[PDB]
Protein backbone atom coordinates (compact mmCIF):
# COMPACT_ATOMS: atom_id res chain seq x y z
CA UNK A 1 0.00 0.00 0.00
CA UNK A 2 1.25 3.47 -0.60
CA UNK A 3 1.82 5.39 2.27
CA UNK A 4 0.04 8.80 2.15
CA UNK A 5 1.38 11.58 4.29
CA UNK A 6 0.76 15.53 4.90
CA UNK A 7 -2.65 15.64 3.68
CA UNK A 8 -4.70 19.21 3.37
CA UNK A 9 -7.03 20.91 1.44
CA UNK A 10 -7.83 24.37 -0.31
CA UNK A 11 -11.16 25.64 -1.88
CA UNK A 12 -11.98 26.81 -5.01
CA UNK A 13 -15.33 27.94 -5.05
CA UNK A 14 -18.20 26.48 -3.19
CA UNK A 15 -21.72 27.90 -4.36
CA UNK A 16 -24.71 26.18 -3.57
CA UNK A 17 -25.80 24.70 -6.92
CA UNK A 18 -28.01 20.96 -6.80
CA UNK A 19 -25.42 18.71 -8.27
CA UNK A 20 -22.06 19.68 -7.52
CA UNK A 21 -21.24 23.15 -6.46
CA UNK A 22 -17.46 23.26 -5.68
CA UNK A 23 -13.91 22.04 -6.76
CA UNK A 24 -11.90 21.03 -3.96
CA UNK A 25 -8.02 19.91 -4.38
CA UNK A 26 -5.26 17.88 -1.99
CA UNK A 27 -1.95 17.76 -2.20
CA UNK A 28 0.03 15.35 -0.39
CA UNK A 29 3.70 13.28 -0.16
CA UNK A 30 4.00 10.09 -1.37
CA UNK A 31 6.55 7.02 -2.50
CA UNK A 32 5.19 5.19 -5.26
CA UNK A 33 1.80 5.69 -7.43
CA UNK A 34 -0.78 3.41 -7.11
CA UNK A 35 -4.42 3.42 -5.95
CA UNK A 36 -6.72 4.35 -3.28
CA UNK A 37 -10.20 5.43 -2.36
CA UNK A 38 -11.56 8.49 -0.88
CA UNK A 39 -14.94 9.32 1.71
CA UNK A 40 -16.06 12.40 3.68
CA UNK A 41 -16.72 11.19 6.91
CA UNK A 42 -19.78 13.88 7.68
CA UNK A 43 -22.72 14.70 6.03
CA UNK A 44 -22.39 18.21 4.88
CA UNK A 45 -21.33 17.42 1.86
CA UNK A 46 -20.74 14.38 -0.46
CA UNK A 47 -17.55 13.64 -2.91
CA UNK A 48 -17.74 12.04 -6.34
CA UNK A 49 -16.46 8.86 -7.78
CA UNK B 1 -25.79 38.14 -16.20
CA UNK B 2 -26.33 41.63 -15.68
CA UNK B 3 -24.23 44.84 -14.56
CA UNK B 4 -24.34 48.07 -14.71
CA UNK B 5 -22.13 51.25 -15.72
CA UNK B 6 -21.56 55.06 -16.10
CA UNK B 7 -19.27 56.74 -18.58
CA UNK B 8 -18.30 59.47 -19.14
CA UNK B 9 -19.73 61.54 -22.38
CA UNK B 10 -16.11 62.88 -23.91
CA UNK B 11 -15.26 61.46 -26.92
CA UNK B 12 -12.17 59.18 -27.72
CA UNK B 13 -11.91 58.13 -24.18
CA UNK B 14 -12.00 54.50 -23.57
CA UNK B 15 -13.83 53.64 -20.34
CA UNK B 16 -13.51 49.88 -18.60
CA UNK B 17 -15.99 48.11 -16.90
CA UNK B 18 -15.11 45.20 -14.86
CA UNK B 19 -17.04 42.42 -14.21
CA UNK B 20 -16.61 39.63 -11.41
CA UNK B 21 -18.67 36.23 -10.31
CA UNK B 22 -18.51 33.30 -8.10
CA UNK B 23 -17.25 30.56 -10.57
CA UNK B 24 -15.53 32.32 -13.20
CA UNK B 25 -12.30 34.37 -13.57
CA UNK B 26 -13.06 38.41 -13.63
CA UNK B 27 -13.30 39.88 -17.23
CA UNK B 28 -12.98 43.49 -18.14
CA UNK B 29 -14.90 45.75 -20.98
CA UNK B 30 -14.24 48.28 -23.38
CA UNK B 31 -16.82 50.90 -23.71
CA UNK B 32 -15.39 53.59 -26.06
CA UNK B 33 -17.77 56.48 -27.33
CA UNK B 34 -16.81 57.66 -31.04
CA UNK B 35 -19.96 60.08 -32.33
CA UNK B 36 -23.03 62.05 -30.71
CA UNK B 37 -25.79 64.32 -32.42
CA UNK B 38 -28.43 66.21 -30.73
CA UNK B 39 -31.19 66.84 -32.86
CA UNK B 40 -34.00 68.96 -31.83
CA UNK B 41 -37.68 68.51 -32.43
CA UNK B 42 -38.00 70.65 -34.99
CA UNK B 43 -41.36 72.63 -36.27
CA UNK B 44 -40.96 75.33 -39.15
CA UNK B 45 -42.75 78.16 -37.88
CA UNK B 46 -41.55 80.00 -41.32
CA UNK B 47 -39.21 80.63 -44.10
CA UNK B 48 -37.34 83.73 -45.27
CA UNK B 49 -36.29 84.40 -48.57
Amino acid sequence: APAVTNLECQVAVCTHSSDFGGIATLTFKTDKPGKCAVHSHSNVATIQE
Amino acid sequence: YEHTATIPNVVGFPYKAHIERNGFSPMTLQLEVLGTSLEPTLNLEYITC
